RNA sequence: UAUCUGGUUGAUCCUGCCAGUAGUCAUAUGCUUGUCUCAAAGAUUAAGCCAUGCAUGUCUAAGUAUAAGCAAUUUAUACAGUGAAACUGCGAAUGGCUCAUUAAAUCAGUUAUCGUUUAUUUGAUAGUUCCUUUACUACAUGGUAUAACUGUGGUAAUUCUAGAGCUAAUACAUGCUUAAAAUCUCGACCCUUUGGAAGAGAUGUAUUUAUUAGAUAAAAAAUCAAUGUCUUCGGACUCUUUGAUGAUUCAUAAUAACUUUUCGAAUCGCAUGGCCUUGUGCUGGCGAUGGUUCAUUCAAAUUUCUGCCCUAUCAACUUUCGAUGGUAGGAUAGUGGCCUACCAUGGUUUCAACGGGUAACGGGGAAUAAGGGUUCGAUUCCGGAGAGGGAGCCUGAGAAACGGCUACCA
RNA sequence: GGACUUUUACUUUGAAAAAAUUAGAGUGUUCAAAGCAGGCGUAUUGCUCGAAUAUAUUAGCAUGGAAUAAUAGAAUAGGACG
RNA sequence: GCCCGUCGCUAGUACCGAUUGAAUGGCUUAGUGAGGCCUCAGGAUCUGCUUAGAGAAGGGGGCAACUCCAUCUCAGAGCGGA
């Protein structure tokens, strides 16, 4: 179709943005960058649909073009900047610090974090290689490229990140029994420690998971994000701690908390 | 299929970037190269032993196997160094809630590191586009012959 | 009205395919061409107007031509260009040799001047300075990170020796 | 190019066309609860139709099945919450039962009459609509 | 113009296939360089996505390497002598990859009679040491030294001159040379 | 939400079709028409034809301002405010419409690139540029030629343009530079050993080619050729160093060279400061545009498995002028009969090839409600095709573009 | 990590899986068609539930099963293990 | 009583049929072949680099001898580009 698409209709737009059907006909099309289109969060959605900070779009460009918001460290002046999982949305004024992280429903949630947890970030090393002049490097899912990492750093590991500088301060391997946030699938959002890796040479390595409610399930290694030790997380998870209560469980909880 | 000759072309046949130094008095004349394909199909001894070239061989050639791995029961060997198999199956029509006998014929490349006749079940694997139609290449013979020498004369 | 075009010969008219940078065609789009008509470069009586240019002045002054002279509108704006309309040697300071155009604001007569580009100024020297600086700096930085990693691997090998010694 | 404004209609008209008995009953029900259409009845018996439908469908599934419980209990609690279904028969083998009059007896039309305040179903109509 | 699709062309069953969409630039092809000999004349070409390709109509010199000697020299290309795809490329002395060419020889002689000090065919101290450390390591080869007598060495092209603007190759040798020789003379 | 009713006989009971009955995100039309919300709509016929208008242009402190432009003030006698025209840059490949062709094509679910391109976004990445290398190459910055403009013109006519006279750059065309160290080649001398040497050139990145490293399937030795580090001068070599994948000639690096040599900042804006040997020396703040290679991201191109309506009053098809395969090249961004050359005779088919019809774009879907089915989908989302018919192409990252050009037919 | 593996059909569970449609939960758009809202106070400088679940079938991958139905094996012994 | 066929009138539909009838659409032989693209050439003008003369500049540093870099200006000559 003669080149690249620069528009995005509603209904096409990823459902996990939670846009309403009417009110127009298009949605904002995520720019290019750190996170893939079909799994990000453009600044306008956040600042308008999640925080209700600006009423229009015009007002989001109004806010933005005054450097109030800063992403993962830098400022960012892109209404449709592709912000995504594991990132840091800072409001310098208002004193507010956000980490972009998933629900249990598998949606991006607003989540308030500390002034100090907003100094670093975690990035799943999607690839580790050798480059020009012998310099090996590691590249992480948000498109971070870090020169010279610890040789013990492999693929499918995760990595703590300075944000101040760039460099990696500590890294967690992909071992049997480690805290895992699932990114993708229906089990996107659940968090469950790891049971065991089904190998499968040639295609689609499987990952067997169990949370702290003794419930099991399975997703592709593709969609597995190592995030720590049993109980011990490396960032502030949000409410519900990704445990997935049944339809019944949530009908009871939501309808037990009822006394005025 | 090849058989004999090896150097039977207008062009010289050889493996690429596999220099054999004449200044050095070798015992094997031609230095050879090879690999194993992966997933556990032993790169058979006929490949390493042989003299042929075929840069389309999955073990001595420069074509990597990846993607679908399929089996099928060979029905055509009349095409030099390539064959046609008939993969069969049963297709499910919903209205009648039953099956009908269906089949398709895939043309695959086959290194001379396998000798094949018609009947032999074969296991092929997807490679890059090799010819106009060849999207696969022969990787294992899960057969042998089907008792042709146990069809011999008399007592 | 069709124009001539140098070196097409032919005392007739023809229809050429023209391009950027070429007589009798100013394009409308990046890499556009039009095929248009042109009159030849060989004069005929078909010609409404000849366009001619003097090169030797004869023996009688033509009235509105060799009696009048008319200025060349603009003057030198680039650094060296000035230094070659006056011949100064990179010495005699441009800034004041520029051409200053007077014009009245009724009773406020003003005087305006160009913008000597490619002029050598302190700020550009500051930028050159910071170029070289940034280069060497990042270079050294690289060397040092490189060494740091080198150690990392060396006293990783030491650890493998220790582990291999334990057993 | 905008999201399709969805709809669906709200009634189910008689299979047979000229059934005396059913016509009688219709005109009765209209004349009690003060309705203008036969459609006003159609609509009702239709809602009834879908409801009793999903009731049957739920009741083929196994007892204490997730769907059966969630949607069963949901349906019941909903029905009762507007006061059509009896607190006593609160387990959906009576939602399968039900009937049309029981649905009719919950209309604002009707309630604005049942507790006096109008003394005439048609007075109920006119009063209601008249602000 | 030339479209390298397979939307022309019969199916594998031979059925006849319909025009579905027109020709697109991305599936295009361009004409032969048909590179020839003498006086370097190269024209770039604007390939897809920025990117040049260098198409070499006419060359005379090329970078030819003695594979089993560790060196690479530049020489006038003589002519083309043998070609496996098409005889015409030989009569027309066209240059393509895998064309059997002949080259200057004299540069490889100037290097050999220096690094080896042996002289093919038919005084300094350090130098004496070098040439002394180097022998039984200078048997060269029969046919190769013969070609050195000829003044003209048989080599094979390796580069794509109609793609890169280069004419590069490796001197023929051993089994390969044996081949193209036996072909050279059973057609002589 | 699992129903029937009338019509064959003098009467009957069947077979059976006609008619009745109900709904249609199903069109039309007739009669009638008061309120709320909702709101499809030149698809079908003719992808037939088109008057007029509009539907793509765009500027930041930050590329170009001597408007003979407006504003004057506020420090600005190079520039400075604001800013038409124009240059430069980017966009015009999105969108919007239509459904004509298309029947293994598209499309769909599912794979593939170890088979390629990629503007941009984001993350990384550059001390190497000159030359027989003391009487040096502008680096305190090298070249003109152009629009606009001024002026002279032509045509009935257009976003027609000619001759003349100027002048800009992040346009055009060039062209300097920077630490150390090492390893390679030569090698003037001296001296016979076991042999060593001042110092001469070379070594950014990219391109092209050849060679080489890139180990690991459990462990040990003798010998030919070269030849490395340490002498307790018979001799030893002890510790020895290694990435990723199911899988590579992979990443990555080293050797000899190759190149009408890719890139390696002659750019811009706000501030102006330290620091003495007082040279306008030598430095230096924030951030803008760029720039080679890598990664990312938006993409694209191909691509594996399986699935399409009716038709035998279509049984054989496929190589004229590639049909199926092999080798080699050429071409491409790249695989491949994509094309060429030689070589062979293969490929599909009653499990329906091939041919024909489609009032045929494919899907998500729609309608009809026991179920199983039957009918439909031009049409709000996804994918594809086209712009009266074709073909050709320029520009570009990206088009065989049509609100782009060129030709033919109409 | 080395060494090898008779072929299948069925069936199970699951991964991978667009939204809008549809089934469906919550919510009193004054009802309803809908919409994905909205609901609590200090209604003077905020508190807060949401935006579910189901289908997704043929194929492909992944996993349990070993009935039913096939398929191959040792007879000129060119058999089986060491 | 029923009922069959030629024959006869009226109307409608299809079929055979001289005209080697007609029209539309889609492929296609042969011949002819626009146009862009590629290529061998061409050279309206318009400069490059090299070689040398004549008139003057600026000094690598001397008492006479000695000597580099850039820049413009015309008789005239070798090796390429647009
Ligand atoms: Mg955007
Ligand atoms: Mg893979
Ligand atoms: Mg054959
Ligand atoms: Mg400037
Ligand atoms: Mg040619
Ligand atoms: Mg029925
Ligand atoms: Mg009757
Ligand atoms: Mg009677
Ligand atoms: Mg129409
Ligand atoms: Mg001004
Ligand atoms: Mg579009
Ligand atoms: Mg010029
Ligand atoms: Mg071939
Ligand atoms: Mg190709
Ligand atoms: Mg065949
Ligand atoms: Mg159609
Ligand atoms: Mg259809
Ligand atoms: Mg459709
Ligand atoms: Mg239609
Ligand atoms: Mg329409
Ligand atoms: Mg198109
Ligand atoms: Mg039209
Ligand atoms: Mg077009
Ligand atoms: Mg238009
Ligand atoms: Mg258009
Ligand atoms: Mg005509
Ligand atoms: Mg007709
Ligand atoms: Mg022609």
């Amino acid at each position: 179709a003669r080149g690249p698409k620069k528009h995005l209709k509603r209904l096409a737009a990823p459902h996990h943005w939670l846009l309403d059907k009417l009110s127009g006909c298009y949605a904002p099309r995520p720019s290019a960058g750190p996170h893939k289109l079909r799994e990000s969060l453009p600044l306008i959605v956040f600042l308008r649909n999640r925080l209700k900070y600006a009423l229009n779009g015009r007002e989001v460009k109004a806010i933005l073009m005054q450097r109030h918001v800063k992403v993962d460290g830098k400022v960012r002046t892109d209404t449709t900047y592709p912000a995504g999982f594991m990132d840091v949305i800072t409001l310098d004024a208002t004193n507010e610090n956000f980490r972009l992280v998933y629900d249990v429903k598998g949606r991006f949630a607003v989540h308030r974090i500390t002034d100090e947890e907003a100094s670093y970030k975690l990035g799943k090393v999607k690839k580790v290689q050798l480059g020009k002049k012998g310099v090996p490097y590691v590249v992480t899912h948000d498109g971070r490229t870090i020169r010279y990492p610890d040789p013990n750093i492999k693929v499918n590991d995760t990595v703590k990140i300075d944000l101040a500088s760039g460099k990696i301060t500590d890294f967690i391997k992909f071992d049997a029994g480690k805290l895992v946030y699932v990114t993708g699938g229906r089990n996107l959002g659940r968090i469950g420690t790891i049971v065991h890796k089904e190998r499968h040479d040639g295609g689609f390595d499987l990952v067997h998971i169990k949370d702290s409610l003794d419930n099991t399930f399975v997703t592709r290694l593709n969609n597995v994000f190592v995030i720590g030790e049993q109980g011990k997380p490396y960032i502030s998870l949000p409410k519900g701690k990704g445990i997935k209560l049944s339809i019944a469980e949530e009908r009871d909880r939501r309808r037990a908390q009822q006394g005025l | 299929s090849t058989e004999l000759t090896v150097q039977s072309e207008r062009a010289f046949q050889k493996q690429p970037h596999i220099f054999n130094n004449p200044k050095v008095k070798t015992s094997k004349r031609t230095k050879r190269w090879y690999k194993n394909a992966g997933l556990g199909f032993k790169t058979p001894k006929t490949a390493i032993e042989g003299s042929y070239i075929d840069k389309k061989c999955p073990f001595t050639g420069l074509v990597s196997i990846r993607g679908k791995i399929l089996t099928g029961t060979v029905v055509s060997t009349k095409m030099h160094r390539t064959i046609v198999i008939r993969r069969a199956y049963l297709h499910y029509i919903p209205k009648y809630n039953r099956y009908e006998k269906r089949h398709k014929n895939v043309p695959v490349h086959v290194s001379p590191a396998f000798r094949v006749q018609v009947g032999d079940i074969v296991t092929v694997g997807q490679c890059r586009p090799i010819s106009k139609t060849v999207r696969f290449n022969v990787v294992k013979v899960s057969a042998a012959a089907g008792x042709x020498x146990x069809x011999x004369x008399x007592x | 009205g069709f124009p001539m075009k140098q070196g097409v010969l032919l005392p007739t008219r023809i229809k050429l395919l023209l391009t950027k940078n070429v007589s009798c065609y100013r394009p409308r789009r990046d890499g556009e061409r039009k095929r248009k008509s042109v009159r030849g470069a060989i004069v005929g009586p078909d010609l409404a107007v000849l366009a001619l240019v003097i090169v030797k002045k004869g023996e009688q002054e033509l009235e509105g031509l060799t009696d009048t002279t008319v200025p060349k509108r603009l003057g030198p704006k680039r650094a060296n260009n000035i230094r070659k309309f006056f011949g100064l040697s990179k010495e005699d300071d441009v800034r004041d040799f520029v051409i200053r155009r007077e014009v009245t604001k009724g009773e406020k007569t003003y005087t305006k001047a160009p913008k000597i580009q490619r002029l050598v100024t302190p700020q550009r020297l500051q930028r050159k300075r910071h170029q070289r600086a940034l280069k060497v700096r990042n270079a050294q930085a690289q060397r040092e990170a490189a060494a740091e990693y080198a150690q990392l691997l060396a006293k990783r090998l030491s650890e493998r020796k220790a582990e291999k010694a334990e057993i | 190019p905008r999201a399709p404004r969805t709809y669906s209609k709200t009634y189910s008209t008689p299979k047979r066309p000229y059934e005396s008995s059913r016509l009688d009953a219709e005109l009765k029900l209209a004349g009690e609860f003060g309705l203008k259409n036969k459609k006003e009845i159609y609509r009702i018996s239709f809602q009834l139709s879908k409801i009793r439908r999903a009731a049957r469908d739920l009741l083929t599934r196994d007892e204490k099945d997730p769907k059966r419980l969630f949607e069963g209990n949901a349906l019941i609690r909903r029905l009762v919450r507007v006061g059509v279904l009896s607190e006593d028969k609160k387990k959906l083998d009576y939602v399968l039962a039900l009937k049309v009059e029981d649905f009719l007896e919950r209309r604002l039309q009707t309630q604005v009459y049942k507790l006096g305040l109008a003394k005439s179903v048609h007075h109920a109509r006119v009063l209601i609509t008249q602000r | 113009g030339i479209s390298r699709d397979s939307r022309h062309k019969r199916s594998a069953t031979g059925a006849k296939r319909a025009q579905f969409r027109k020709k697109r630039k991305f599936e295009l092809g361009r004409q032969p360089a048909n590179t020839k000999i003498g006086a370097k004349r190269i024209h770039s070409v604007r390939t897809r996505g920025g990117n040049k390709k260098y198409r070499a109509l006419r060359i005379e010199t090329g970078n030819f390497s003695w594979a089993s000697e560790g060196i690479s020299k530049k020489t006038r290309i003589a002519g083309v002598v043998y070609h496996p795809s098409n005889n015409e490329l030989v009569r027309t002395n066209t240059l393509t990859k895998a064309a059997i060419v002949q080259i200057d020889a004299t540069p490889f002689r100037q290097w050999f009679e220096a690094h080896y000090g042996q002289t093919l065919g038919k005084k300094s101290k350090n130098a004496e040491r070098k040439w002394a450390a180097r022998a039984a390591s200078a048997k060269i080869e029969s046919s190769v030294e013969s070609q050195f007598s000829a003044g003209r060495l048989y080599a094979c092209i390796s580069s794509r001159p109609g793609q890169s603007g280069r004419c590069d190759g490796y001197i023929l040798e051993g089994e390969e040379l044996a081949f193209y020789l036996r072909r050279l003379t059973a057609k002589k």
